[PDB]
This record gives C-alpha cells, sequence and structure tokens, in this order.
C-alpha cells in the first residue's frame, strides 16, 4: 500500500499505446506504470497550480497522509490503428462516489484538465474503483509526438523539467481529498524500461 | 513576458537562442532526495 491514504489506495496506474496489427492481434507499450521517503512539498509548489483549490491549498486542508509525489522515468521507445490510453485501479473500505481530476501543467500553469466520476463495485470485503482505457487527451498525444521527435535525450529531459501532472481524487459529496498525486517525469535510459519512485509529501 | 504554450516549450530547447519561456530552478539543484534522480 504505497500510494494509499486512510480512505483510498491506488493499486495500479498506467499510460500506454495500443496498436492493432490485425483484427486478432494487439501490441501494447507502457509509457509508465505502477502495479516511502519524504519530500518537502514547498520544493514543488512552483511546479503546480496555486491559489484556491491549488496544491498548497489542498495540502493545508489535508489530510496530510493523502499526498504523494511520483517520479516517473518514462519509456518512450515505441512505434490509423492507434489508441493512447490511461488506466488506473483503486480500492477502499468505503462505498463512495469518487471524482478523479487530472491536471496537466506547464511551468506550474494548468493547460488541460480531465475529469472522471467513478462508482464502486463490491469486491471481497472492499470496494473497487476502476478507470479502464480512458482516452489520453490530444494535448498529451501531441506532447509525446513532439518529445519523441527531439534529436537528443537531454532535450527531452529539458522539456520535461517544466512539465507536471496533478491528480486529485475526491469524494464527490464531501469533497474530502482521498488521494492527491503530483507527477514528475524524466526519460528512461535503463534496459529495464519504465521506472518510478514514490515519495510522501510533507510540510517541511 | 514569457510564453507557456506547447510550441514555445519545445522551441526553447530546440532553438535556445530564441527561447522565450519562464526561467526556473532545475530539479537537480533543489533540496530533494538522491533517489529522486537515481532510478531503482
Ligand atoms: C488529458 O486529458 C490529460 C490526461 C493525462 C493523463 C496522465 C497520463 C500520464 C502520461 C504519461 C506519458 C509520459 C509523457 C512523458
Amino acid at each position: 500500500r504505497s500510494v494509499a491514504s486512510s480512505k483510498l489506495w491506488m493499486l495500479e496506474f498506467s499510460a500506454f499505446l495500443e496498436q492493432q496489427q490485425d483484427p486478432d492481434t494487439y501490441n501494447k507499450h507502457l509509457f509508465v506504470h505502477i502495479g516511502l521517503e519524504a519530500v518537502d512539498i514547498r520544493q514543488i509548489y512552483d511546479k503546480f497550480p496555486e491559489k484556491k483549490g491549488g496544491l498548497k491549498d489542498l495540502f493545508e486542508r489535508g489530510p496530510s497522509n493523502a499526498f504523494f509525489l511520483v517520479k516517473f522515468w518514462a519509456d518512450l521507445n515505441t512505434n490509423g490503428s492507434s489508441f493512447y490510453g490511461v488506466s488506473s485501479q483503486y480500492e477502499s473500505p468505503e462505498n463512495m462516489i469518487i471524482t478523479c481530476s487530472t491536471k496537466v501543467c506547464s511551468f506550474g500553469k494548468q493547460v488541460v484538465e480531465k475529469v472522471e466520476t467513478e462508482y464502486a463495485r463490491y469486491e471481497n470485503g472492499h470496494y473497487s474503483y476502476r478507470i479502464h482505457r480512458s482516452p489520453l487527451c490530444e494535448y498529451m498525444i501531441n506532447f509525446i509526438h513532439k518529445l519523441k521527435h527531439l534529436p537528443e535525450k537531454y532535450m527531452m529531459n529539458s522539456v520535461l523539467e517544466n512539465f507536471t501532472i496533478l491528480q486529485v481524487v475526491t469524494n464527490r459529496d464531501t469533497q474530502e481529498t482521498l488521494l492527491c498525486i503530483a507527477y514528475v517525469f524524466e526519460v528512461s535510459a535503463s534496459e529495464h524500461g519504465a521506472q518510478h519512485h514514490i515519495f510522501r509529501l510533507v510540510k517541511e | 513576458d514569457s510564453e507557456t504554450d506547447l510550441e514555445a516549450l519545445f522551441n526553447a530547447v530546440m532553438n535556445p537562442k530564441t527561447a522565450n519561456v519562464p526561467q526556473t530552478v532545475p530539479m537537480r539543484l533543489r533540496k530533494l532526495p538522491d533517489s529522486f534522480f537515481k532510478p531503482p
């Protein structure tokens, strides 16, 4: 239970490209996937939207155990029949209606937001929430395309220095922050492909 | 005044002479754990 608050646990998260070779044949490439050291949140406030409802405001409202920072090393090594998708799975002891708000940011400024409402399914004593094969927004598709066309890996990392994603999962009725995940990216250079590290966000 | 739009983002790195984006502190120069910069 890494990315987990008292109320909600993210078991899985992935962004991928699926290509249909033929009617019966599919190839899937994972850009990033999940399937704890502390970071001072003040060191990252400039990288996310601020003011009301922003990262500082959300953190101050708490609970503090709902706040995480994920560092991804993305695997960008991949090639009409293309689908860019995102999937995630969550578990909770409580039967809630939850909203997942995902904000893509450049220089700490929101450029696009995707919002999904998710209902519970009873599963072996707990409740399960799944976002299955959500279409990745055009901005992100275009961003990946432009990234891949950069001549050098250092150039890709330079662009990514100012690119962040903020995911806020909320109980729709109460507006309680169930999970808040700040995402930071570099390009993977490893032979093992996509890698990650998860940190707890703390006040100081 | 500096731009935040997509083309400007990539232009700033492709053609640094014409870069017109906000200037920021690189993550590597910030107070962050070693594991932030070294993959597992
Ligand atoms: C569009 O509506 C925004 C949705 C963004 C979903 C987050 C998926 C994470 C993308 C990882 C790809 C790696 C890019 C360097």
